[PDB]
């Protein structure tokens, strides 16, 4: 829910090249991808240890 | 209680453009307060 915002806010604010929230995006881009894999990682791990519990 | 988690989290991330004039920032802070006023009232 947040990802498809932010994404979206990406694509709508650089449409164009604007050079002063240029490099404040690339740190927001690197915050929110480095969140979500390793949310995505650590799902996927409990989910194979609830999945081996059987 | 993560439906208000997600639009707190945005609006978090919005923050970090060092804009207070960002329509996208206000309008987003318009979506949450709506969210907590309607909350609110579930309560």
């Amino acid at each position: 829910g947040v990802a498809t915002q932010l994404l979206a806010a990406y694509i709508l604010l650089f449409d164009e090249y604007n050079e002063k929230k240029a490099s404040a995006q690339k740190d927001i881009l690197i915050k929110v991808l480095d969140d979500g894999i390793t949310k995505l990682n650590e799902a996927q791990k409990s989910l194979l240890v609830s999945s081996q519990s059987f | 209680i993560g439906e208000i988690k997600t639009e707190t989290e945005t609006t978090r991330f919005y923050v970090d453009y060092d804009d207070l004039m960002l329509s996208l920032l206000k309008e987003a802070a318009k979506k949450m307060i709506n969210t907590c006023n309607e909350y609110q009232k579930r309560h």
